[PDB]
């Protein structure tokens, strides 16, 4: 039977200052017993000083990513080019997140 | 006087949008004749081509239906169109479903319950056209079921088509009160296309050279239509007696 | 578009009338007459036929009066088939009750129904109304004896003498004046038919030409007997009145 | 589906079925509503050209929504019966929910909701009826009427009156309804009811109908004697 | 009367008033013509330069469908641009289902079938374009000519527009003079002349030229545009007829 | 929900200084049966992007009629078809792994293994992956199937990093890709001998290496 | 595109007629005349066969129309509207009774489905009434013979002999005279021509008339034995030489 | 006449008078000019206000990083077109990677104007649009009309007075399309040629907008004392 | 008869254009933005003295930080107000914040032209609304039934609009305290109102950062009202 999910491994991490935050991630990309790719980044700028990373099965981790950074650009859109707040931010990946509550993205996120 | 514009009853009992649909049959200023021998059925109409830039080979009012039938049709060239698409259609979809081949007379009554449907419903306009169907059937033999805009329907011993169809049908009424018999006793398809042709020149009284004309000719298990040469060939016979 | 052929069926005029309704009703004021009247044991229901033919099968035939279930009936006077539909809808509505509740259904709720059906065509949809106006006559245990009347506005109101269609105006002003409330059945059979009589636009009234029927409680003990009448038994009511 | 647009802005910014269907209103018989100081009254008119009706069986003017509030009407009476029924399923839905009944104003406020609706959908035309709503909200003994009417708008009335003639009992009430001092019990109340609705009707026998709604779903019609004994007593104070 | 305020209503006639009406609006629109060779086809538009301010060779009117048919037309430009929409949808799903490319004359009853439809009801306009176009197939090359009622044939030559009549009377030369056939090259450098002749009739606003050409020998049976070279070469020998 | 059927195996790559490397065999399997020898795995689309595929052929061959459908798409209504507006390998990929994503989220995958190697307009290499589960990756090397456990070792040996790429030849990266195959022909149960072979270089541009053989095998010491 | 034509096309007049329903029946007027006669012992329909050219074979076209065994029908008025209402009531007798209770429907009851059908066309959105009159006639064992007119309107009433189209005025006049209730089949057949007579005008034979009957049971006709409640179609149409037969002693 | 009751009907001449209608509105609009080099695009817009106590409309409308248009007409559907538009640019990104071509922006317009014009029920869209975007083939400016023509140019003008603005531009042409990496001299060319399209009122600050597209240059938008520079 | 969305010869939609003669019947409406806040007031306009005015809702809350003011055909706006409270709302479940007072009034724009042959008909209805945000501090914009919306320092609307906007012109400066508003809107009211003004048949309402929308009383009203009449008297 068809298996929609996989586990392409690695391991993210953020640390908050107090002027300051990081967002750390491993480039190292796997399936099994087996590399992928030694470099492929999973830790990106968002726009508006805001990163983010979803750490897990790639191909999910990629497809929410890609939907974050486009409900940033519609944002702008609809409310006149304002700054998303991080807090902000986090209250609309819940959302994206839930909204496949019974078919979940198979990822831990971090921004 | 909005019952003139859609298919509703005028106070006299009349659908003027059907009748107007039948005035646009002429249009194309074309008439056609279909007769029946023993073994065939022939179809023939006049090919007019007036524009030098025309392509005259993809210009046809004769249509194959599917193996059997053959079709032709009085009217504008896209309603002409129009049913012969759906006719190609329904009775591939006939084979399809019941598992022989559509008869003539069965396709033309789906045709006419269509050509119905557009006289009782408002939004769909009748088609300008008068449909004539032609084949060997298996059980009924040479067969001619014509269609038109009210939606009627019939058989023929012989039928003919157009603006001049009057001249014609009595031409061939005087001939059959002559020969005292339903049909051509011909043997070959050759002669019964002869016999058309001979008997439209009569009735509209005009010479045919091989490019005025059109032919199509029904045999048991196919209907096909003739080439350029193919009348020429027919036209010589007539000449020469 | 198609916007110019649309006749607007459910709108109102600059007074606040809906011309279609109006319109049904002149239509159904040229239909045969139909008269209910309400005894205290029993309800009789009389309907015109519409000018008969002598070739016409009288015995087999049903135009007026039809049974809704075993304890309602309905008078008609308007379009015929449009009546039909709504009959056939009035039928299923009450098994659907009777389904439900395992009770035979109450006389006003199906007759509400109905007429919340011809409201719908007078408020929405872009349709002509159903031109047709019943008299209901039916029995439960809640009310006993009740006779209604429907009209294609989707009104509706109870009576206990009431007539539709042909010449209301007089035959309203004859029921009035011979009406009292401890009347028999037997005694409204003959005002129903002495009222048809003189409203009639016919030179004579005749079994042929009418429909009759009685819902009476006049089975045996505490149950209600629906009696569609057949033209020898018209024929002998019509004699035992003095009529013919 | 039937999509025409049948209520529509004309020239002068007026929506004639809106305004057609407040001509429907004005032919119904007449209704009035007054609030006193523990109570509200709903007074109906009813036409007699009717005679050999059935009064048992034929559909009375004022209907109860739920056990503490009613809603009386004029116009179109095929009408008033899809508003009745709508507001009678929101009234059981409204417990079901919020366990709690409906106010009044909330009632009030869905049905005028029902017929804004319907002045602004394609296919539909306006409800040729407006509505006079009374009762008393949930553990609340401070009366309530309010009107609706076919544009949809709403509002809440010490008394009211809608219908055929209702500019002359609204002329009535007018002068007669002291709002510093409404009137103080229920005989005052349906006094000053009858009163106003006998400056329009006719005789005081069969063609009035009262409905005395009070506090903790305390509602009652009145009978035609004791309608009729109103009758009497404002006749013989009058000729003075 | 008011027979002809209606989509698909008869007049007494037998005539559809809406598609007659249809149709002056391609006669007012810019020339356009198709001219069949040798081994394929080939087409030219008049683009009228309304401004200095029009970038050159940036307005493209000819369109391709699929990879072997070429459309051009005149008339409403939208509605065109409409009509190979579908044809290009048309011709996809019946490579999808046969996996040969759509025959000419299967694609021009696809259109044909597709323009008729909007004579049928009252609730959509007819189009208001004439298009010709045309290709190269299994069975060799093919020009079509379709009208706003869903009418076409096929053509040696075709030419619809406000300068259709003298387009016409200068490809009946062409089919008289050249009984065996014109060649693909020579049919450009007509195509050309043709415009140029045929753009008396809009002499106001000077114009563009815009030619191309599907050919079995020339293009390898697939659509391409005329540039650079061939189409100076094919505007000066334009130039040189009209003196 | 499938089970493949008709399966093609290994589909190997690398990037070398100017360019990059493709190659996969021309078998078709049916299970441990090797049922069809003739089957082009390798797919270029114009003349600067090759798509080699892995997996399921009927699914194979449902993508082949894609990017068809995809470049007589980009083509209408585009004068610079041939030139500033033509398909660029980054452009098709994205395309697929959109489409192998949306299946693999409607619960019925196309299943496959995919590899785009090209070159972009800017002369920049493109090498990268995509299979059913929408998974996606670059590498200097990439490989399928097998692939990933025999060839990736031998061509990580040539580039190990980024900066081995300006310092690796085609003749180099070839010979590395050209062993590799035979190595896979030695150990692989569903592999053949005959394979095809494409290098897209910016200079030289789109070479198409069809019916090559495996030659130069070790066998005597059995 | 779509139907936009969501609204009635027959609406009440002030004067309170249904305009496209009268003028539907004026649509019958003109039609060719059909008459139906009811025997004791059977049913007679019977119409002229208008040929709309000596070319046509009319044998082709149909006017008289076996809807069950048991049932046939007749219509004066728009022919393409009569076609379709037959395969409309061909297939309502299967889909509404002979699939549920495992028997051919009372004609009564097929009446009424029709009726139904040729109502809604008076009240739905974007349609045009039919054009039609319809003469039913039919057995069934519980009814015994009937016969029944059905108009434009949807209305339906039984009838014992009627006429309806070109000539049916005088038509009914003539039949009130002949008819009893004492009438056997033969004797019916036998008036129903006497009727058609006065109405037809040019030749007047087997070949231009058409006529059917409901009477007995027809083994012969119906295919197969072995089943004895199975007897075969009540529904018979007369060959045009049994009716020049009856034209001889006329 | 009797022809301009709907969008589905022809007149005898074969003319669309609610298109007509439609673009009679845009005629009424605020004027609004577009231009471009070799290197940039511009935009520029005089707003308008309803009184001394109002705002000025907005006129110009971001679609994408690299596309954006100016308006004149019902603003409305200027909305409901740049909403669809931004759209079209974004599917192209999210699904090939790839920045919507200025060309197939307007291609993508004409068609769903078009559908407005022959069905019934529907009406024309009531506005114009000036598309300015830089792309893989240098720097463009399109001008949208709702009758689904849509037209490359190297400069033009919409709205009421256009024709000056549109004048200057057509003198000028020699001029500006050299005006290669230098942005503040292509919008002072700009500036000069909305001027020509003025009357009883002058540029002042809370009047202009202008907008820039380029090489090196995201779409962006200027207002209020940024386009104090270039009175 | 003729389209709903048909465009005039003067290229404007019919519809629209007669939506906006019924809000000129309608009752006066005016609001006023200051540095310190947002003023709205209304003409409730009591049709008979039996109605209980207390109970006309012509200003009306659609979340803490945003008002709005309506006038024509008021009973329209119910259903623009539950839109706006549940976009409002909304937004604040999807983005843990306040919505800002354009988009709100541009999210309630985008219903006006869903109308056409979708609901029936234009809304035969303006609005005031009023409101504050971070961003662009206090804002009053003004929303027809054409889909258009203009931001206004200050704006009446109603049948006494063309008439009370002149004024507007006049008095209005960007100094403007909030209690000189309020004087402003109950003078402007009083002008352009037929029966004499009071507390009973005029409202005021005002938003400010630090409280949010308040409805004021008819007691606090009706001291503005004669601290309005005193202060005419003294010169
Ligand atoms: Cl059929």
């Amino acid at each position: 039977q068809f298996n929609p999910y996989g586990d392409n491994g690695g391991t993210i991490l953020g640390i908050a200052g107090e002027d300051f935050a990081v967002l750390a991630g491993d480039t190292r990309n796997i399936t099994d017993y087996s590399i992928n790719s030694r470099y492929e980044p999973k830790v990106f700028d968002c726009g508006d000083n805001i990163v983010m990373s979803a750490n897990g099965f790639a191909a999910d981790g990629d497809a929410l990513v890609k939907r974050f950074k486009n409900s940033v650009k519609w944002y702008h859109f609809d409310h006149n080019d304002k700054k998303l707040s991080i807090n902000s931010a986090a209250r609309n990946i819940q959302h994206l997140l839930y909204g496949k509550r019974f078919f979940p993205y198979y990822v831990h996120t971090i921004i | 006087g909005y019952d003139r514009h859609i298919t509703i009853f005028s106070p006299e009992g009349r659908l003027y949008q059907v009748e107007y649909a039948f005035k646009a049959t002429n249009q194309t200023n074309i008439n056609s004749l279909a007769v029946r021998g023993k073994d065939c059925t022939v179809v023939i109409s006049q090919k007019k081509v007036p524009d030098k830039l025309l392509d005259p080979t993809t210009v046809s009012y004769i249509f194959c239906i599917s193996r059997t039938i053959g079709m032709v049709v009085n009217g504008p060239i896209p309603d002409a169109r129009n049913a012969a698409l759906r006719a190609k259609a329904e009775a591939a979809e006939f084979r399809y479903k019941y598992g022989y081949d559509m008869p003539c007379d069965v396709l033309a009554k789906r045709m006419a319950n269509l050509s119905q449907i557009y006289t009782q419903r408002a939004y769909m306009r009748p088609l300008g056209v008068i449909l004539t169907f032609v084949s060997v059937d298996e059980e009924l033999g040479p067969s001619i079921y014509k269609t038109d805009p009210a939606g009627y329907y019939v058989g023929y011993k012989a039928t003919a088509t157009g603006p001049k169809q009057q001249e014609i049908t009595t031409n061939l009424e005087n001939h059959f009160k002559k020969s005292k018999i339903d049909h051509i006793n011909e043997e070959s398809w050759e002669k019964v296309v002869e016999f058309a042709i001979t008997h439209m020149i009569d009735a509209l009284g005009t010479e045919f050279s091989k490019n005025d004309l059109e032919v199509g000719v029904a045999t048991k298990d196919k209907f096909f239509t003739l080439s350029a040469e193919n009348i020429e060939e027919r036209l010589v016979a007539i000449a020469e007696q | 578009g198609s916007r110019r052929y649309d006749s607007r069926t459910t709108i109102f005029s600059p007074e606040g009338r809906l011309y279609q309704v109006e319109y049904a009703l002149e239509s159904i004021s040229h239909a045969g007459t139909a008269i209910g009247i309400m005894a205290s044991d029993g309800i009789v229901l009389a309907a015109e036929r519409k000018v008969t033919s002598t070739l016409l099968e009288q015995d087999t035939s049903t135009e007026k009066l039809y049974k809704l279930n075993d304890k309602i009936a309905v008078a008609v006077a308007g379009l015929t088939a449009d009546a039909e539909i709504l009959i056939n809808t009035a039928r299923i509505h009450a098994q659907n009750y009777l389904k439900t509740y395992n009770e035979d259904i109450p006389v006003e709720i199906l007759v509400r129904r109905l007429s919340d059906i011809k409201q719908g065509y007078t408020q929405h949809g872009g349709l002509r109304p159903f031109g047709v106006s019943f008299i209901y006559a039916g029995y439960d245990d809640r009310y006993g004896y009740q006779l209604y009347t429907s009209n294609p506005s989707g009104n509706y109101t109870g009576w206990k003498a009431i007539s539709v269609g042909a010449n209301t105006s007089a035959a309203q002003t004859l029921l009035q004046m011979d009406y009292k409330d401890d009347m028999k059945v037997d005694d409204a059979i003959e005002l129903a038919l002495k009222t048809l009589s003189k409203t009639t636009d016919s030179s004579a009234l005749t079994y042929d030409r009418l429909e009759f029927a009685t819902i009476r409680k006049g089975a045996n003990d505490g149950e209600v007997y629906q009696k569609i009448f057949k033209p020898q038994e018209i024929k002998d009511i019509l004699v035992k009145t003095g009529i013919t | 589906g039937y999509d025409r647009a049948l209520s529509i802005f004309s020239p002068d910014g007026h929506i004639f079925q809106v305004e057609y269907a407040l001509e429907a209103v004005k032919r119904g018989t007449c209704a009035v509503g007054v609030k006193g100081k523990n109570c509200v009254v709903l007074g109906c008119e009813r036409r007699s050209t009717l005679k050999l009706q059935d009064t048992r069986i034929t559909p009375s003017k004022v209907s109860k929504i739920d056990s503490h509030v009613v809603l009386s009407f004029s116009g179109l009476n095929a009408d008033s019966r899809i508003l009745i029924e709508k507001a009678r399923v929101e009234a059981q839905s409204h417990r079901l929910t919020l366990e709690d009944p409906v106010t009044v104003e909330y009632l009030t406020r869905y049905v005028a909701g029902v017929q804004q609706r319907y002045t602004q959908s394609g296919g539909v035309r306006p409800f040729g009826v407006s509505t006079l709503i009374a009762g008393f909200d949930p553990r609340d003994d401070e009366p309530k009427l309010y009107q609706t009417e076919p544009s949809g708008i709403y509002s809440s009335w010490s008394a009211q009156t809608i219908g055929r003639n209702s500019k002359t009992v609204r002329e009535f009430l007018e002068k007669n309804y002291d709002r510093k001092e409404p009137p103080a019990t229920v005989e005052e109340c349906v006094k000053l009811t009858v009163r106003s609705l006998l400056e329009v009707v006719q005789t005081g026998a069969k063609n009035i109908e009262i409905t005395v709604v009070k506090p903790d779903s305390d509602i009652v019609a009145l009978s035609s004697e004791e309608i009729n004994q109103y009758v009497t007593q404002i006749e013989q104070e009058k000729q003075e | 009367t008011g027979y002809d305020l209606s989509n698909s209503v008869f007049s007494p006639d037998g005539r559809n008033f809406q598609v007659e009406y249809a149709v002056k609006a391609v006669e007012n629109g810019t020339t356009s013509i198709g001219i069949k060779c040798n081994d394929g086809v080939v087409f030219a538009v008049e683009k009228l330069i309304t401004s200095k301010l029009l970038v050159p060779q940036k307005n493209v009117k000819i369109q391709v469908v699929d990879r072997h048919i070429g459309c051009v037309y005149s008339g409403l430009i939208p509605d065109g641009r409409h009509l190979v929409n579908r044809g290009r949808e048309e011709a996809a799903s019946f490579k999808k289902l046969y996996k040969t490319p759509i025959p000419i004359p299967a694609f021009a009853d696809r259109l044909g079938q597709y323009v008729q439809a909007h004579t049928l009801y009252n609730s959509v306009r007819p189009f208001g374009v004439s298009t010709i176009f045309g290709g190269v197939d299994k069975n060799g090359a093919h020009l079509y000519m379709l009208e706003p009622s869903g009418s076409y044939w096929g053509y040696k030559g075709a030419a619809t527009g406000k300068g259709r009549q003298s387009a016409k009377a200068e490809l009946e030369k062409l089919v008289d003079h050249h009984p065996e056939g014109l060649s693909a090259r020579e049919a450009v450098k007509q195509a050309a002349k043709i415009i140029y002749l045929a753009h008396e009739d809009n002499k106001e606003k000077d114009f563009e030229l815009e030619i191309s050409w599907c050919s079995l020998s020339e293009t390898n049976g697939l659509h391409k545009f005329v540039k650079g070279d061939l189409l100076q070469e094919a505007i000066d020998f334009a130039q040189k007829e009209i003196n | 929900t499938q089970q493949p059927i008709v399966t093609g195996t290994s589909v190997i790559s690398m990037k070398y200084d100017n360019g990059v490397i493709i190659a996969a065999d021309n078998l078709g399997s049916y299970g441990s049966l090797l049922r069809f020898n003739g089957v082009e795995r390798l797919i270029p689309v114009g003349d600067n992007t090759v798509v080699g595929i892995s997996g399921d052929i009927s699914d194979m061959q449902h993508i082949e009629r894609l990017l068809k459908d995809l470049v007589t798409e980009n083509a209408y209504d585009n004068p610079l078809a041939d030139a500033e507006e033509a398909l660029e390998p980054s452009y098709i990929f994205e395309y697929l792994a959109t489409v192998m994503y949306q299946r693999r989220s409607k619960m019925n995958p196309l299943w496959n293994a995919i590899i785009v190697a090209g070159v972009q307009s800017n002369g920049d290499q493109f090498l990268r992956y995509v299979n059913l589960l929408g998974v996606t990756y670059s590498s200097p090397t990439l490989a399928t199937g097998f692939g990933a456990h025999m060839a990736n070792p031998l061509l990580r040996k040539v580039v190990d990093r980024e900066s081995d790429i300006p310092k690796t030849t085609v003749q180099v990266a070839e010979e590395a890709i050209v062993n590799a195959m035979r190595v896979l022909y030695y150990r692989d149960a569903r592999s053949s001998r005959n394979f095809s072979l494409a290098i897209i270089d910016k200079n030289t541009g789109l070479t198409f290496k069809k019916n090559l053989q495996v030659e130069n095998m070790k066998w005597d010491f059995a | 595109m779509t139907d936009r034509y969501s609204f009635s096309l027959t609406t009440f007049s002030p004067s309170g007629k249904l305009g496209q329903i009268d003028y539907a029946l004026t649509a019958v007027k003109q039609g060719v005349t059909s008459l139906g006669i009811k025997a004791t012992n059977g049913v007679v329909i019977a119409t002229e066969k208008k040929s709309s050219s000596p070319l046509a074979m009319s044998e082709t076209l149909s006017k008289v129309s076996l809807l069950t065994p048991d049932i046939g029908a007749v219509y004066s008025g728009m022919g393409p509207d009569y076609r379709v209402l037959v395969d409309k009531s061909r297939k309502v007798a299967h889909t509404s009774y002979k699939r549920i209770y495992g028997e051919y429907p009372p004609t009564k009851l097929l009446v009424s489905e029709v009726a139904k059908i040729m109502q809604e066309a008076t009240q739905s959105g974007g349609v045009r009434p039919f054009g039609v009159s319809l003469l039913i006639a039919g057995h069934d064992e519980f009814n015994g013979f009937s016969l029944y007119q059905v108009d434009p309107s949807g209305s339906y009433f039984p009838w014992k002999a009627t006429a309806i189209g070109k000539g049916s005025v005088a038509a009914k006049t003539f039949l009130e005279k002949r008819w009893n209730d004492e009438l056997e089949l033969e004797d019916a057949i036998h008036i129903a021509l006497l009727t058609l007579k006065e109405s037809v005008e040019g030749e007047f034979n087997g070949d231009t008339i058409e006529l059917a009957i409901i009477g007995d049971e027809n083994p012969d006709l119906l295919g197969y034995t072995g089943i004895p409640t199975d007897k075969g179609p009540r529904f018979r149409k007369l060959t045009s030489q049994e009716i020049n037969d009856r034209l001889e002693a006329l | 006449n009797n022809y301009d009751g709907d969008t589905v009907t022809f007149s005898p001449t074969g003319r669309l008078f609610q298109v007509e209608y439609a673009l009679e509105a845009i005629k009424q609009g605020s004027v609004t000019v577009g231009l471009r080099s070799n290197t940039h695009a511009v935009l520029v817009a005089l707003k308008r206000n309803a009184d001394e106590l109002s705002s000025y409309q907005k006129k110009i409308i971001k679609c994408d990083e690299h596309m954006g248009l100016s308006l004149a007409g019902l603003a409305p559907d200027a909305r409901v077109l740049s909403n669809y538009l931004r759209q079209q640019c974004n599917y192209s990104s999210l699904v090939f990677n790839r920045k919507l071509a200025v060309e197939r922006a307007g291609h993508l317009l004409c068609d769903k104007a078009q559908k407005n014009t022959q069905s019934y029920g529907g009406r024309p869209y009531g506005v114009g649009l000036l598309i300015i975007g830089y792309d893989k083939s240098g720097a463009h400016l399109l001008e949208f009309q709702p009758s689904g023509n849509v037209t490359e140019l190297y400069g033009t003008a919409i709205g009421a007075r256009s024709q000056g603005a549109k004048t200057y531009l057509e003198r000028t042409l020699d001029t500006f399309i050299k005006i290669d990496g230098n942005p503040d001299e292509l919008i002072k060319a700009g500036v000069e040629a909305i001027s020509q399209s003025l009357r009883d009122e002058s540029l002042t600050v809370d009047n202009l907008s202008i907008a820039i597209v380029g090489k090196d240059t995201p779409f962006t938008i200027y207002d209020g004392e940024a386009v104090a520079k270039y009175i | 008869d003729r389209g709903v969305s048909t465009f005039s010869p003067e290229g404007r939609l019919f519809q629209v254009e007669y939506s906006l003669e019924a809000i000129k019947l309608g009752s006066t409406a005016i609001g006023i933005a200051t540095k310190e806040g947002v003023v709205l007031g209304v003409e409730k306009r009591a049709t008979s003295p039996l109605l209980e005015s207390d109970s006309i809702e012509k200003i009306v809350e659609i979340d803490r930080h945003i008002g709005c003011a309506m006038s024509g055909l008021t009973a329209d706006a119910r259903s623009m107000i539950e839109h706006a409270r549940t976009a409002a709302v909304t937004h604040n479940l999807y983005y843990d914040e306040d919505i800002n007072v354009e988009s709100l009034t541009q999210s309630v724009c985008d219903l006006a032209l869903r109308f056409g042959e979708l609901m029936s008909r234009p809304f035969g209805v303006a609005l005031l609304i009023a409101g504050h945000d971070a961003d662009d501090g206090y804002q009053l914009f003004h929303a027809e039934p054409s889909g258009t919306f203009y931001r206004y320092n200050a704006k009446a609307i109603g049948s006494g609009s063309e008439g009370a906007q002149a004024e507007l012109l006049n008095e209005w400066h960007s100094s403007l305290t909030l209690k000189e508003a309020e004087l402003l809107v109950l003078k402007i009211l009083k002008q352009v109102m037929e029966e004499k003004l009071d507390e009973n048949n005029a409202q005021l309402s005002c938003i400010t950062k630090q409280d949010g929308f308040k409805i004021y009383d008819n007691e606090k009203t009706a001291e503005l009202i004669k601290e309005l009449k005193e202060k005419e008297a003294a010169e």
